[PDB]
């Protein structure tokens, strides 16, 4: 049985696990540097 | 007692799904619905199998397709018991009763059905439908719990 | 659409609103779902000159409702406007619902004829006798037996055994049935007795089953009557078979009983 | 069959209890205490304390079911 | 046939015997012309928009006498018009106007699921332009938000006639949902909290505190009474046969 | 009316006399061995 | 073929109602 | 097909956002709550 309309062609609670969420994401750490080593 | 009946019912089913694109071909098909509401009279009186479920599914099919009312009037469609519908017409049944539960703000009584309505008939691959119905599905998932 | 145009109380539109009632029954029976209100107030309101003959949209609206008796009530109500409707495709199983609950009726009369009997509304009864002359002769006149014995009455009974559709042996079967599917003594003996008063009725006279139903009715007076008409007759030809039947199914008391009779 | 032993019982000593106030029956003293002995069990189900009793069992038996 | 369409329609309406006059005008419009289906009868939908216009206008005039058993006439007739099974013409200027205040009539008594059930009838008309449609959509999404002020600012503004005549019901529902918000546990709001803040620049609210609930007055607070139930541990007559979900499902 | 009214009655039997007779014969199956 | 069919359908409804009501209670007597 | 779900899931979006504030702040102010709430009503924070 047919009823075309398709076109062509975990992972429910992990993909914002590394995208840029934290503060050594991509940069290491250096993000916060400039203004962390004030103490 | 010869019962072609729900055979030729069948056959009316698989053909006037080319019927309702004919009829999405062209305008609506108001006397092709005067037709099937006679065909359901004459249905559930005499002979009710196979025949009853496809009609309405059409009926859905073609009052989901238009923006009135709708919906609420098959609400009150008290036909809600078509029987085995050998596993084929009775997951696309869910799918649309899920919808038209969905539409005035079902409360997760229609996350249920719209599971089961995935679950029951997965065997194909890329059906047609499959994508639009696993895309309304979590819909009501995300947005109630 | 859905079209509420009953609010107002102006009774020119109420009865100007039946070629809308009849029209939006033809494919929008589900959106006419909820007519409880509107639909009791214009069958029950006075001035009214659509009175018998908006029901019949009261009944096809609870067609499809599955309300197999209001249906019903409102196709009684419906008059001649119903009653000419007999001649449809949707009407034929509303008057077969109409038999059924007649029928079933007939049966509860049946079960007390004296007292607490319903009264049969004279439109129903009309509707039953009305498609029962929609069942005239036309031949093949079984079924015109038949619903006469699920209905009880005796007068229809005789009119089809009677009626101009042939007599080759109908009241042979007649008999083949009646002691084939028989319910109980109690209509069996009542319908045994006016079959047996029409075979004594027909110009040859009985001779064999109405012996066989008499002793099926414990009638030995009448045995006793029929023999003197054959000594009448002045020949025992018919007695003849009469004295083996009795030999072979009348009981020993139902002879001992009669023999008294016989040498009266 | 328990519960029908247990109103048996309970039937009989209210009417014990009906004749010995109102009725031809001496209140000599061998049961007129021991009644309220019994009486002063009555163990107090419904506090506050005996939810973390019943519950803390009950959801281990349906786990186990 | 075809007399005082806007004969006083524009510069008030208080004649009220002329409205009833034109209602019973209305019997050469509606059954004495192909209403029903209109599948034929191309030339009727001119007139038939004109009936459309006269049953807005006089159900505007029963609202503007303020009549719900006829706004629901308003709500009745005219949509299946300009929208009628057979679409011949564009529809009118005031269309979407209309669709507006019926909308807004769902809105107005808590009919969310009969709010939802009408939105869909435009594909976009009104979900990106069409005023008539952008206060409605605050108007409704905007009680599911906490806030719960900004509407009467947004109120402000009104692209139609009044829409105050909802707004009574609106300020009716902010005073029972405020009040039934803060009617649990809480720790006493001073009287102006209570008092400006939400609406009634202190004309009543001092009477209007004692009207709804009561919570008598002390130091100038209005503390809220504990009200926390003690989860009374009986579970016996609601929780039998939860106690017996073994036997009476599974025979044994 | 003969085919309208009292032809129905043996379609709207004879649908009861298929399934519940299957039963009766899956129940006296139960039943045999 | 007419009518008297009718009555043979429904006479041997009632038939196998009796064996349907007798198969459950000799069936809950056997297991025993 | 589906305009509707959009308008009728961003309070369930602000729903997610408090039970967040349920579970992760003790103690935090009216108007110092609606800073990583982004909608910027602490005129109505204190009643969203």
């Amino acid at each position: 049985m047919s009823e075309k309309k398709q076109p062509v062609d975990e992972d429910n609670w992990d993909d914002d696990n590394v995208e840029d969420d934290f503060s050594n994401q991509l940069r290491a750490e250096l993000e916060k540097h400039g203004y962390k080593m004030e103490t | 007692s010869t019962q072609n009946r729900r055979a030729l019912d069948l056959v009316a089913a698989k053909c006037y799904y080319y019927h309702a694109r004919v009829y999405e071909f062209l305008d609506k098909l108001d006397v092709v619905r005067s037709f099937l509401h006679a065909r359901l009279r004459t249905a559930t009186l005499r002979h009710d199998a196979d025949g009853q479920a496809t009609l309405l599914n059409l009926l859905l099919r073609n009052y989901l397709h238009y923006s009135l009312y709708d919906q609420a009037e098959k609400l009150v469609s008290k036909s809600v018991f078509p029987e085995q519908a050998n596993n084929n017409e009775w997951a696309r049944y869910l799918y649309y009763t899920g919808r038209i539960k969905a539409i005035q703000l079902e409360y997760s009584e229609a996350r249920r059905t719209m599971t089961n309505a995935l679950r029951k008939a997965p065997q194909h691959t890329a059906v047609g439908f499959k994508q639009t119905v696993h895309k309304l599905l979590i819909v009501v998932e995300l947005l109630l719990g | 659409g859905i079209i509420s145009l009953l609010d107002e109380d102006e009774p020119q539109l109420k009865e100007f609103a039946l070629h809308k009632l009849n029209a939006v029954v033809n494919d929008f029976w589900a959106e006419i779902s909820e007519s409880v209100d509107k639909i009791e107030v214009l069958y029950e309101d006075e001035g009214f000159r659509s009175r018998q003959f908006a029901a019949l949209v009261a009944s096809k609206v609870f067609y499809h409702l599955g309300a197999f008796e209001e249906s019903l009530n409102y196709a009684l109500g419906a008059g001649d406007l119903f009653n000419v409707n007999d001649n449809s495709e949707y009407v034929e199983t509303i008057i077969a619902k109409c038999i059924d609950h007649y029928t079933k009726q007939c049966v509860e009369n049946a079960d007390l004829p004296e007292g607490e009997k319903k009264p049969i509304d004279q439109r129903l009864e009309g509707i039953v006798n009305k498609m029962f002359q929609r069942c005239l002769d036309d031949h093949k006149y079984k079924q015109a037996i038949g619903i006469a014995l699920e209905t009880r009455r005796l007068d229809v009974f005789e009119k089809t055994i009677l009626e101009s559709n042939d007599v080759p042996g109908m009241l042979a079967y007649s008999l083949k049935l009646c002691m084939s599917l028989m319910q109980n003594k109690q209509f069996r003996n009542k319908v045994l007795r006016v079959l047996v008063k029409i075979y004594m009725n027909l110009e040859k006279p009985d001779f064999i089953n109405v012996c066989q139903c008499l002793i099926f009715l414990d009638d030995p007076q009448a045995v006793s009557d029929i023999l003197e008409k054959l000594v009448k007759e002045d020949n025992l030809l018919m007695a003849y078979q009469i004295c083996f039947d009795l030999y072979e199914s009348a009981s020993q008391q139902f002879l001992s009983s009669v023999i008294q009779n016989l040498r009266t | 069959h328990g519960l029908k032993g247990l109103n048996s019982k309970l039937l009989d000593i209210r009417s014990y209890l009906e004749k010995v106030a109102t009725g031809k029956l001496p209140i000599n003293h061998q049961i007129i205490y021991q009644l309220q002995d019994v009486f002063n069990l009555l163990p107090d189900v419904s506090l506050q304390e005996f939810v973390k009793a019943f519950y803390l069992k009950t959801n281990d038996q349906m786990v186990v079911v | 046939m075809y007399e005082q369409l806007k004969g006083e329609w524009n510069r008030k309406s208080p004649n009220l015997s002329k409205c009833g006059e034109e209602l019973g005008r209305l019997k050469l419009v509606l059954l004495e012309l192909n209403f029903l289906p209109t599948t034929g009868t191309k030339l009727t939908k001119q007139q038939l928009i004109l009936a459309r216009d006269i049953l807005e206008i006089g159900a505007q005039w029963s609202i503007l006498r303020k009549d719900i058993p006829s706004f629901e006439r308003y709500m009745a007739q005219l949509k299946c018009y300009y929208f009628d099974y057979k679409e011949q013409l564009p529809e009118s200027a005031y269309m979407h106007q209309l669709l507006g205040l019926n909308l807004l009539f769902l809105l107005s008594q808590n009919r969310v699921a009969e709010f939802h059930t009408e939105l869909e009838r435009l594909p976009a008309k009104d979900i990106q332009t069409n005023v008539y449609i952008k206060h409605p959509v605050s108007l409704e999404q905007y009680l599911m938000e906490g806030s719960y002020n900004k509407v009467f600012l947004a109120k402000g503004n009104i692209p139609a006639e009044s829409y105050t005549f909802f707004i009574d019901i609106l300020l009716d529902t902010i005073r029972d949902e405020i009040a039934g918000c803060i009617e649990k546990a809480y720790e006493k709001i001073l009287f102006t909290e209570a008092t400006r803040i939400l609406f009634f620049n202190t004309p009543k609210k001092m009477t209007d505190y004692a009207k709804k609930r009561g919570w008598v007055l002390g130091p100038n607070n209005y503390y809220s009474f504990a009200s926390q139930q003690q989860k009374p541990e009986d579970t016996t007559i609601p929780s039998t046969e939860l106690a017996k979900q073994v036997i009476e499902y599974a025979r044994q | 009316g003969l085919r309208q009214y009292y032809l129905s009655k043996i379609e709207e039997l004879q649908l009861i006399v298929n399934d519940k007779s299957q039963n009766l014969r899956r129940l006296q199956a139960q039943r045999n061995e | 073929d007419l009518y008297s069919r009718y009555k043979k359908l429904q006479q041997e409804l009632e038939f196998l109602e009796v064996q349907e009501e007798y198969i459950k209670d000799e069936q809950k007597n056997l297991k025993k | 097909g589906t305009y509707t779900l959009i308008i009728r899931l961003r309070h369930n979006v602000i729903k997610t956002g408090v039970r967040m504030i349920s579970l992760s702040y003790s103690r935090i102010s009216l108007a110092d709550i609606a800073q990583k709430l982004q909608l910027d009503s602490p005129e109505d924070a204190e009643f969203i």
